């Protein structure tokens, strides 16, 4: 289901601090950003924690309280390993040079 | 299924498809719905359904509906690619590797 | 698993990485190679509250790194199966 806006405006706001805090950018392709938003939102809405979006999980409750894969990830809070494209080190070919993102930007690319 | 597309399919639906093949090979797309590299590798996968056309090309939303058959198909990275042979998933690509699904599809095909 | 099992045995035990490896979270150090540095397993986790779960790193290791200027900067990595080897 569609996120809440609320929690959307959350998960932006976290992505544009975090992304400075730890070097990174968002990908050249900014819906490819949106899209992981929208799953980290919709995964604290429903589980009340945004668990990685590009990840399967069995017991949701249990992989919350311990929380490896909880944004920022266990990878990349040590490693910088973002495999879901959200933080790119400057290094990697599809990092733009961006580290913000408005809301209009996260609804154009998402609209379909 | 048309073959030359990808289809949709669910817990329900993927076996008997995969039963009905016969000697085509299955390629399974297990996405999400806000996984971001899955949209990113989606319309290359399509162009893969639409080169491979003796291949029948599938695509499951690991969801909650559809979490028996993604818990059963094994999936936790996404995402992941399973190629199915003789009823049976034979080979895994794991994250949204083009070159890794390629040469698998080409291994499988050998 | 029997896995799961011989893996928490090894809490406690001292290992060595194996394997070439970049950190960035240890504090006021940018970035720390790991390979060839020795440290001990802190925990094992791959079960909450009694269920299993996913984190694909499941060795929390223990290290201590002298810094010039500093002395022991004492940290944590979480670390999978071939990335270390038991030191005895
Ligand atoms: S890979 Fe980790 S840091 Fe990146 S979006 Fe998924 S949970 Fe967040
Ligand atoms: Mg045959």
């Amino acid at each position: 289901t569609e996120p809440s806006e609320k929690s959307v405006e959350i998960m932006r706001k976290f992505s544009e601090q975090y992304a400075r805090r730890s070097g990174t950018y968002f990908c050249v392709d900014k819906g490819v950003t949106s899209v992981v938003i929208k799953g980290l939102a919709e995964h604290k809405d429903s589980y009340g924690a945004p668990l990685c979006p590009c990840r399967h999980y069995d017991d949701k409750a249990a992989e919350v309280g311990q929380g490896f894969w909880n944004c920022p990830c266990v990878p990349m809070r040590e490693r910088k390993e973002c495999h879901c494209m959200l933080f790119l080190t400057p290094d990697n070919d599809f990092a733009g040079k961006d580290q913000t993102i408005t809301s209009d930007e996260i609804k154009e690319t998402t609209a379909n | 299924v048309t073959v030359g597309q990808v289809t949709e399919v669910d817990k329900d639906t993927f076996w008997p498809i995969v039963k009905a093949a016969g000697d085509k090979i299955v390629v399974l797309d297990m996405y999400t719905q806000w996984c971001g590299p899955s949209k990113v590798i989606a319309p290359k996968y399509k162009e893969l359904s639409e080169k491979y056309q003796d291949m029948v090309f599938l695509k499951l939303d690991c969801n909650q509906d559809n979490k028996p058959l993604a818990k059963e198909l094994g999936i936790r990275v996404v995402p992941t690619f399973k190629i199915l042979k003789d009823n049976k998933v034979v080979k895994e690509v794991t994250g949204a590797k083009y070159e890794d699904l390629l040469a698998a599809i080409e291994a499988a095909r050998s | 698993t029997e896995e799961d099992e011989k893996a928490k045995e090894k809490i406690g035990a001292r290992v060595r990485v194996t394997v070439p490896l970049k950190v960035y979270h240890v504090v006021r150090v940018p970035e720390v190679e790991l390979m060839g540095m020795e440290g001990f397993i802190k925990d094992y986790v791959v079960l909450w509250k009694g269920k299993k779960i996913s984190a694909n790193l499941p060795f929390k290791v223990q290290f201590v790194k002298e810094i010039e200027g500093r002395g022991p900067v004492k940290f944590f990595t979480h670390l999978k199966e071939d990335e270390f080897e038991l030191i005895d």
